[PDB]
């Protein structure tokens, strides 16, 4: 089961360049293409996210998309930047000015169909495609309005097709313009119709994860992507090497997602390490588990104590006591059952890879679907509510062709986002 | 002599079938190029292993199974295993993209597309039968393979065999070894499509196998490979009958006559011993008295419950090695004044016997010690009814809920064929009530 | 940190066995429906006996026995005695008694008193207490549900002061290895009307319960005499102790009793666990012998034991599972 | 007590011990509510591309 690789905007391919660089020294491709590892575990799952090349080159299913051909000239010039399919680079010049409406309606229009073209065109290779991968912003406008324009006429074509995103939320702590509340709740309607799994990467958790908890004064946008290309390995690992779980994405989808609505999860990850910095102290199993179900260790600033999950899922890798997971995951559990609903029986599953990440002797990454999300887009909705009151900024909107009506009826669906979290938080 | 095909449905199914063939193989000293040098009848034959092996002009033995997955990944694994000559390719059919542990999309969606193919390929083998008694049925209960397409297929064998009896070997879901949080939907969904068109069926709790192999083969996570042989002998045990000369369960009809009085209630709990460590350097050989004793132990029970607290309707003891009539008798009447065995008031309170010399067969570099007699007891107890009032439970607490249904509904399925299900299942638990109490 | 749930609410005993768990500050209560306890303080009816120790990496206990109402409930307990041969129909510490259901052991029944009728024996039942049988033959049948008709014990021992019928009730608490725990507390519940040996048509005078008689308070308070107070009583009126007198007798049934139903209810290699408090009901009569009137199943306390009680049901049927960071029980051994 | 049917052979023997006395749809239906499934499925797949259209 083949998955196709999509990254849009200026968030959306650095991230997912950096993913790309990570999963590639664990599978041991190297900056051209040419498998140089030790293991074959490294390579029986590798047509996954690989395209095999003539000559023994491997080449990633991944398109690079932005209205911008700044950020893509970085990746092209960047340490993998050459392993990228060269035609798989569809640019436009105008860029979208952090516009939602420039992205999806008009900037982004005018792009979207070459991009399709290029997706069509890996669709058709596939031996039996399991779905779709995109990464980007939500607060810009490329990543965000273009990137949606694109789930969208995605299902049109591919309507049987699981389509998942990584989409890094917004936050005044992290910020490059005061639209980006407008621009997230857009897409956030977009998201709740059209995907089956959002992983929901908040910057504002991002920061206060480099800077309280990793001794990190000024924290880049750099420093931010290490922990999101490490939380991108770690949910991709059980698809990308063997092991227990003989799942695709559409299974994996189903035992995760209770209601079609409610697929937006809270990703984490230990232990938490900042870039460099070495560590030489392998942490014991059950520091592993209590580490990465702590909210400290959450990529989304929810306190998951102020919800309840829904469902879990858990993956450890290295080497360790299966047994003593079992042990450690079940404690957890039966320490803390009120913060887990006990009308979906055994909501919490497990998986372990032997193939650590690199620098790390063991790891662990925490998916989780918490209730306690509704945090994250309250916090969004109020934001755009103080702004949306005075209507302000909005003629950036308006100017491309958009109605204050759809700005109302985008509130409204996240307002009922929102209430739907709190419905299962009270059952 | 009268044939039996065993059919393999989803990955439970297909890699047990896998851990019993490769067992019955051992048995019968047929090796895994097909050769069988102790059959002297080349070309064909009537002899009871006939009945699950046919025989090719070349001298090659193979068997009347068809192996069945909607994604290739588990039976590839069998078209280039070390038995992989033993079978031909029409025998091993696959699909494409599996049906994501929803039953909806197993017997709706995707098994619509390929149950024509299946029965073409199993009539293919009914073809090569001179007189077809029936078929065993291998699946998981929460795999959506293994459920969905499973309710489908017995619907049409029904069709198509309507006077061909049909077992079931089920797979009963456990949290410790599934991944599936689904699986009480399908596991309800599939026994409801398939009580009418089920003549006998043989739970296995994986609950029970996992803890069996921690408990009595020390191991401290047992995989797949450690359960399913272990299943594998016990499946075995309850077929050998069929495959050896004999006079008890000679045939599929005997099963039903002799466990099943009232056909709702087929659902017979199986009891194996021992299970003894190979790796165990020091064992003390067990009794007839010792192993009959430990059949009415619930650790040793394939489903976990308690019968004491239920009633029979029937029981068999299946002997394998070294056993005597006499030792068997002594241990029964001894047995009964220590423990707690109410049958029905309309059934005899008794014993069917059925002893192989042949001691079991081991798999060399397994997990299981030779021993020089073993025992599996077939008792049709209402006890077994504790695993439907828990898989209920779980049901009710997600349906409620209506968790995970859009899945289905997605699928094509009506939302009332959930309530439908359970309330089948509501009623099968009363059955069970009103002859057990 | 251990966990635990309250599924009967009308339970005085483990209202308070709750309480003391919380009080250590190791145990947590969670709400009714949650299946990740290790406890369970199950309901009295359609206890699901079948969903327990079905929890992966939990030890779970239950305070009750499954089976255990076979010893419990009065058409059973006849039943029990006359078929299980360790007890048999010969049993001497158990009143003649029949199994009748409404329009069975009723041709039995009347064949038994028909000698009573001209054996110029003591001829009184109870189901109430009549001499005549056709009186109480269709008071069960005008009643609707199955009744026990039994030996009445018209020659009682009688507490003076008084002139008075008694009961006493016992303590039992079987742990999870089927140690069988007698509590050296027990209670008799003394009736104030003097036995009238004529008439029974009354209930206050043949009829010892503790809620019926609400005479009261005349002369111990709460109708309830304990066990020092009896033992002095029998010391100085009949110059025998309660030990010797009673109390063997009462240890030899409770033990006979449990014993018989061990293989039934014995949860020793079960994949849940069982403990239960058990509340036997005696009677002596004039000549010191000892009757057992029944078995509770749900027994209630006395008000001044429930502290002492309840805490040692904690002690070795709870913690001797669920460990933490001289004995009130007599052990009765087999 | 009372072994009964006592049948022997080289593999083995077996017998029966007493120890107490006592006291379909046709494929109409199949192919009709497997295509009935199939058109609840067009029929959600038709109101996605209805949706997608406006
Ligand atoms: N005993 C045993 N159980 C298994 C085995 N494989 C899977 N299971 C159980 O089967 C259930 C999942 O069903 P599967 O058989 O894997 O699913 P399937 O029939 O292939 O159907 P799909 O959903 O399409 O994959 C879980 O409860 C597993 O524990 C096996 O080899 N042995
Ligand atoms: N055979 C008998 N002879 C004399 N008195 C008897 C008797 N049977 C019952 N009693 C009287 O009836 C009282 C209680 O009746 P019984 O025990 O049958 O009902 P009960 O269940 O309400 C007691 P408990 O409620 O504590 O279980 C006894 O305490 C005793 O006073
Ligand atoms: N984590 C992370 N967030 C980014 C990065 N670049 C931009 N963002 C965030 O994305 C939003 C801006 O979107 P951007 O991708 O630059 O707009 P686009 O290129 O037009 O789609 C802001 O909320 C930024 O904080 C990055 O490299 N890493
Ligand atoms: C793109 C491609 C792939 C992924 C990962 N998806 C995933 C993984 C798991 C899951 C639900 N979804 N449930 C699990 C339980 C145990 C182990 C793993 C998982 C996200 C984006
Ligand atoms: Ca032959
Ligand atoms: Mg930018
Ligand atoms: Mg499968």
């Amino acid at each position: 089961r083949e998955i196709v690789h999509i990254q849009a905007g200026q968030c959306g391919n650095q991230i997912g360049a950096k993913f790309w660089e990570v999963i590639s020294d664990e599978h041991g491709i190297d900056p051209t293409g040419s498998y140089h590892g030790d293991s074959d575990l490294q390579l029986e799952r590798i047509n996954v996210y690989y395209n095999e090349a003539t000559g023994n080159k491997y080449v990633p299913r991944a398109i690079l998309v932005d209205l911008e051909p700044g950020t893509m000239d970085s990746v092209r010039s960047g340490p993998f930047g050459q392993i990228f399919r060269p035609d798989n680079f569809v640019f436009g010049q105008s860029g979208a000015g952090n516009n939602w409406a420039k992205g999806h309606y008009t900037e982004g229009a005018e792009l979207v169909d070459s991009v399709l073209d290029v997706v069509r065109k890996e669709s058709e290779s596939c031996d039996c495609l399991q779905g779709f991968q995109l990464t980007h912003s939500l607060g810009g406008g490329t990543g965000s309005g273009m990137g949606t324009l694109l789930i969208s006429k995605i299902r049109e074509e591919y309507p049987d097709r699981i389509m998942n995103t990584f989409s890094v939320m917004p936050s005044p702590k992290v910020s490059d313009t005061v639209v980006e509340p407008y621009n997230a709740t857009l897409s956030v309607h977009q998201l709740v119709e059209n995907t089956d799994e959002t992983y929901c990467i908040d910057n504002e958790a991002l920061y206060d994860i480099c800077f309280r908890t990793l001794k990190l004064t000024t924290p880049t946008y750099g420093d931010l992507n290490h922990l999101v290309s490490a939380t991108m390995s770690g949910v991709t690992t059980c698809l990308r090497f063997p092991g227990q779980l003989n799942a695709d994405l559409r299974k994996l989808a189903v035992n995760m997602v209770p209601f079609p609505r409610l697929h937006f999860f809270m990703p984490g990850f230990a232990p938490l390490t900042s870039r460099g910095s070495q560590q030489y102290r392998a942490l014991t199993v059950p520091e592993l588990t209590q580490q990465m179900f702590d909210s400290k260790n959450m990529m989304a600033a929810c306190d998951p104590r102020h919800g309840r999950y829904l469902t879990v899922a858990a993956i450890f890798r290295g080497r360790m006591s299966m047994k003593e997971v079992d042990e450690q995951m079940l404690n957890v559990q039966n320490k803390n059952s009120s913060y887990f609903v006990e009308w979906i029986p055994n909501n919490v599953k497990t998986a372990v890879c032997d193939i650590p990440p690199r620098g790390l002797k063991m790891s662990a990454t925490f998916i989780g679907n918490s209730t306690a999300i509704q945090e994250l887009f309250k916090r969004i909705s109020e934001q755009f509510t103080a702004m949306f009151r005075r209507k302000a900024f909005l003629h950036w909107y308006t100017g491309e062709g958009m109605d204050e009506m759809e700005f109302t009826e985008a509130e409204s669906n996240m307002n009922d986002l929102v209430s739907e979290y709190q419905q299962y938080q009270d059952a | 002599m009268r044939e039996c095909i065993s059919i393999h449905v989803g990955q439970a199914g297909v890699q047990i079938g896998n851990a019993c063939w490769e067992l019955y193989c051992l048995e019968h000293g047929i090796q895994p190029d097909g050769q069988m040098p102790s059959d002297k009848t080349i070309g064909g034959g009537d002899d009871s292993f006939n009945t699950f092996f046919s025989e090719t002009g070349a001298g090659k033995h193979v068997p009347r199974a068809v192996f069945v997955d909607l994604e290739p990944t588990v039976i590839d694994e069998v078209r280039t295993g070390t038995y992989r000559q033993l079978f031909h390719p029409e025998q091993l059919i696959t699909g494409k993209e599996d049906a994501a542990n929803n039953y909806a999309r197993g017997h709706y969606t995707i098994g619509k597309e390929i149950i024509d193919l299946v029965l073409d390929r199993i009539r293919k083998l009914a073809d090569q039968c001179t007189g077809l008694q029936g078929f065993l049925v291998f699946h998981s209960f929460g795999g959506g393979t293994g459920s969905g397409f499973t309710s489908l297929l017995m619907e049409r064998l029904s069709v198509d065999y309507g006077k061909k009896s049909k077992l079931e070997f089920s797979i009963y879901p456990a949290p410790q070894v599934s991944t599936a949080v689904v699986e009480p939907y399908n596991s309800i969904l599939t026994t409801h499509t398939t009580l009418e068109h089920s003549d006998c069926a043989f739970m296995v709790d994986n609950e029970a196998i996992y803890d069996i192999c921690r408990r009595n083969l020390d191991i401290e996570r047992p995989t797949y490979t450690n359960l399913n042989r272990l299943i594998s002998q016990i499946v075995s045990s309850i077929t050998a009958s069929l495959r050896f000369d004999g006079a008890l369960n000679v045939d599929l009809t005997e099963f039903q006559t002799n466990l099943v009085p009232y056909p709702r209630i087929h659902f017979p709990l199986a009891t194996y011993a021992p299970v003894i460590s190979a790796e165990k350097a020091y064992h003390e050989q067990l009794s007839v008295a010792e192993i009959t004793n430990a059949c009415f132990e619930p650790a040793n029970q394939m489903v976990k419950c308690d019968p004491r607290h239920g009633k029979y309707m029937a029981c068999c003891l299946l002997y394998r090695g070294d056993v005597v009539p006499k030792d068997v008798n002594a241990a029964i009447a001894t047995i009964k004044t220590k423990r707690s065995i109410q049958f029905v008031d309309w059934c005899p309170t008794g014993f069917k016997v059925g002893i192989n010399y042949q001691p079991p067969t081991v798999v060399p570099g397994g997990d299981l010690a030779k021993v020089q007699r073993a025992v599996c007891m077939l008792s049709n107890t209402t006890a077994i009814a504790e695993a439907w009032a828990r898989l209920d439970h779980k049901f009710d607490l997600m349906y409620a809920k209506r968790a995970f249904v859009h899945w289905y509904v997605g699928e094509g399925m009506e939302e009332g064929e959930f309530s439908e299900a359970r309330e089948d299942m509501a009623a099968l638990e009363k059955d069970y009530e009103e002859v057990g109490v | 940190m251990y966990t635990f749930v309250v599924r009967d609410e009308n339970s005085s005993v483990y209202a308070e066995v709750s309480r003391l768990l919380l009080a250590t500050g190791q145990w947590k209560r969670l709400r009714k429906d949650n299946p990740r306890f290790n406890l369970m303080l199950g309901e009295r009816n359609r206890l699901p006996f079948g969903r327990l120790g079905h929890e992966p990496g939990l030890v779970q206990l239950v305070n009750y026995y499954r089976g255990a109402d076979k010893l419990c409930r009065k058409a059973s307990l006849v039943k029990l005695i006359k078929t299980s041969p360790e007890l048999s129909e010969s049993c001497t510490w158990f009143p003649e008694s029949y199994v009748i259901y409404p329009t069975d052991e009723r041709e039995v029944f009347l064949a038994a008193y028909n000698r009573r009728r001209e054996g110029r024996e003591g001829n009184v039942w109870i189901a109430l207490i009549s001499s005549e049988a056709s009186e109480l033959l269709d008071f069960i049948d005008e009643q609707g549900q199955v009744h026990v008709i039994q030996k009445y014990l018209e020659k009682p021992l009688l507490l003076e002061p008084g002139h008075r019928k008694f009961d006493i009730r016992s303590w039992v608490l079987v742990d999870h290895l089927y140690n069988i725990y007698l509590y050296r507390e027990g209670v008799l519940r003394t009736s104030s009307e003097p036995y009238n040996s004529a008439n029974f048509q009354d209930k206050t005078c043949h009829l010892t319960n503790h809620c019926i008689q609400k005479n009261y308070g005349r002369y111990e308070e709460g109708n309830e005499m304990f066990f020092e107070e009896f033992n002095q009583y029998l010391m100085d009126a009949l110059n025998t102790t309660l030990e010797n007198s009673i109390l063997l007798q009462i240890k030899h049934i409770i033990r006979s009793c449990l014993m018989c139903i061990e293989p039934a209810i014995s949860t020793k290699h079960l994949h849940y666990q069982s403990f239960q408090l058990f509340g036997f009901d005696f009677m002596v009569d004039e000549e010191l012998k000892v009757w057992l009137i029944e078995v509770n199943g749900a027994p209630a306390c006395a008000q001044k034991l429930y502290a002492e009680l309840c805490q040692g049901i904690v002690d070795v049927a709870i913690s001797s599972v669920f460990p933490l960071a001289t004995s009130i029980f007599i052990k009765l051994h087999h | 007590m009372e072994v009964i049917e006592l049948n022997k052979c080289t593999s083995g023997q077996s017998f029966e011990v007493i120890l107490k006395p006592p006291s379909d749809p046709s494929l109409e239906e199949i192919q009709k509510k497997l295509e009935a499934a199939e058109e609840r499925r067009k029929y959600q797949e038709a109101e996605l591309l209805k949706h997608l259209a406006e």
